[PDB]
C-alpha cells in the first residue's frame, strides 16, 4: 500500500 | 560491532 | 553562580516502575507518569511543603505495563502504549479511554504524538513502526527497511520544515524517516549495544541516542552526520533535551547526567541521597526524565515507584 | 543558534 497522503485531512483528522 | 559512527542515506 | 540542581521533593503514588513522564506547556500543575502497576497518574503539582504533588486522577485501561505517554499540544489528551500491545488515547478530563489503537502483535515500547496532533508513530518488540490517526486507524506500516529487533523508542521532529521521524531499536541503529512517504531517510551507524530512547531538540535539528553501551551520540538530523559523542558511562534509559538552555540529560543508571552541548562537559550528576545502608542493592534506576514548560524543573522516575523533582537553582560559587 | 550548532562550535 502506497504512503497515506498526511495533507489529506479526513485521512488524518484532528484531533478534537 | 561498529568502531566509527558512518551513516549512509 | 553557576547553575545547580536540587531535589525539591518526590512524588509518591505509583506501585510500579516509574516507565515515562510527561509534561504540558499548557498545564505547568499537571504532569502524568506511566508505571508498571498498569497506571498512568495524573498528578496536582500543589508544590506543598508536605508534598511537592498528590496523585489526582489514575488512567486505569492497560492490561500490563504502561511503557509510553505523551499529552496533546492542547494539553486535554494523552496517549499511551503498553505491553498489552495496544494504545491508549485518554480524555483528561474524565480520565476515560477515548480511543484504542489495535493492531501491533507484541509490546508496545514508544508512542509519539506528532506536532500538530494529526499523526500517532508507535514501536513494538514485533519490530515494526505502525503510523495511526487518531480515529484509531493504522494509515501505514513500516516494515521494509525497519529495525531488524526490538523498536525501543520513536519521535516526531517539532520542526514542521522537517517531517521526520526518528527510531531507534535493539538493532543498535538509528533510522531517520521521512514521514511525506514513510520511507527511509537516514541509518546512523555506530552504537555497540542496544538502544533505549533518542531525543529531539525542541528545533528539530539534533538528535542524542543512548542504550546498553553508555554512550549518547548526537547526530545532526538537518546534514544527517555524527557530530559528538559523551561518555554516559552507565546504561541509558531516558534522554532529554532542556527547553531552553543547550543541555542534555542523561538517566544512566541511578544517576542523571545533565552535560553543557556547547564546552561538552558536565554541568551537574544528579545523585540520590544514598542512605549508609549495609544492604549491597544497587540504587534505583532513573528511567525516565521530562523537562517542564519553563524549563527549571527537571522530573525523574525511578525503579523504585518515585518520581523525583529537580530544580534549577541558581548556585552561588 | 540551532542545537547542532551549539554542540558544533569548538570548547
Amino acid at each position: 500500500a502506497s504512503a497515506p497522503d498526511v495533507d489529506d485531512p479526513e485521512a488524518f483528522p484532528a484531533l478534537a | 560491532l561498529p568502531t566509527t559512527p558512518i551513516s549512509e542515506q | 553562580m553557576t547553575e545547580q540542581m536540587t531535589l525539591r521533593g518526590t512524588l509518591k503514588g505509583h506501585n510500579g516502575w516509574v516507565t515515562q513522564i510527561a509534561t504540558t506547556p499548557q498545564f505547568p500543575d499537571m504532569i502524568l507518569s506511566a508505571s508498571r502497576d498498569k497506571t498512568i497518574i495524573m498528578w496536582k503539582l500543589t508544590r506543598d511543603e508536605t508534598n511537592y504533588g498528590i496523585p489526582q486522577r489514575a488512567l486505569r485501561g492497560h492490561s500490563h505495563f504502561v511503557s509510553d505517554v505523551v499529552i496533546s499540544s492542547d494539553g486535554q489528551f494523552a496517549l499511551s502504549g503498553s505491553w498489552d500491545g495496544t494504545l491508549r488515547l485518554w480524555d483528561l478530563t474524565t480520565g476515560t479511554t477515548t480511543r484504542r489503537f489495535v493492531g501491533h502483535t507484541k509490546d508496545v515500547l514508544s508512542v509519539a504524538f506528532s506536532s500538530d496532533n494529526r499523526q500517532i508513530v508507535s514501536g513494538s518488540r514485533d519490530k515494526t513502526i505502525k503510523l495511526w490517526n487518531t480515529l484509531g486507524v493504522c494509515k501505514y506500516t513500516v516494515q521494509d527497511e525497519s529495525h531488524s529487533e526490538w523498536v525501543s523508542c520513536v519521535r516526531f521532529s517539532p520542526n514542521s520544515s522537517n517531517p521526520i521521524i526518528v527510531s531507534c531499536g535493539w538493532d543498535k541503529l538509528v533510522k531517520v524517516w521521512n514521514l511525506a512517504n514513510c520511507k527511509l531517510k537516514t541509518n546512523h551507524i555506530g552504537h555497540t549495544g542496544y538502544l533505549n530512547t533518542v531525543t529531539v531538540s525542541p528545533d528539530g535539528s539534533l538528535c542524542a541516542s543512548g542504550g546498553k553501551d553508555g554512550q549518547a551520540m548526537l547526530w545532526d538530523l538537518n546534514e544527517g552526520k555524527h557530530l559528538y559523542t559523551l561518555d554516559g558511562g552507565d546504561i541509558i534509559n531516558a534522554l532529554c533535551f532542556s527547553p531552553n538552555r543547550y543541555w542534555l540529560c542523561a538517566a544512566t543508571g541511578p544517576s542523571i547526567k545533565i552535560w553543557d552541548l556547547e564546552g561538552k562537559i558536565i554541568v551537574d550528576e544528579l545523585k540520590q541521597e544514598v542512605i549508609s545502608t549495609s544492604s549491597k542493592a544497587e540504587p534505583p534506576q532513573c528511567t525516565s526524565l521530562a523537562w517542564s514548560a519553563d524549563g527549571q524543573t527537571l522530573f525523574a522516575g525511578y525503579t523504585d515507584n518515585l518520581v523525583r523533582v529537580w530544580q534549577v537553582t541558581i548556585g552561588t560559587r | 543558534d540551532s542545537y547542532a550548532a551549539a554542540v558544533r562550535r569548538p570548547q
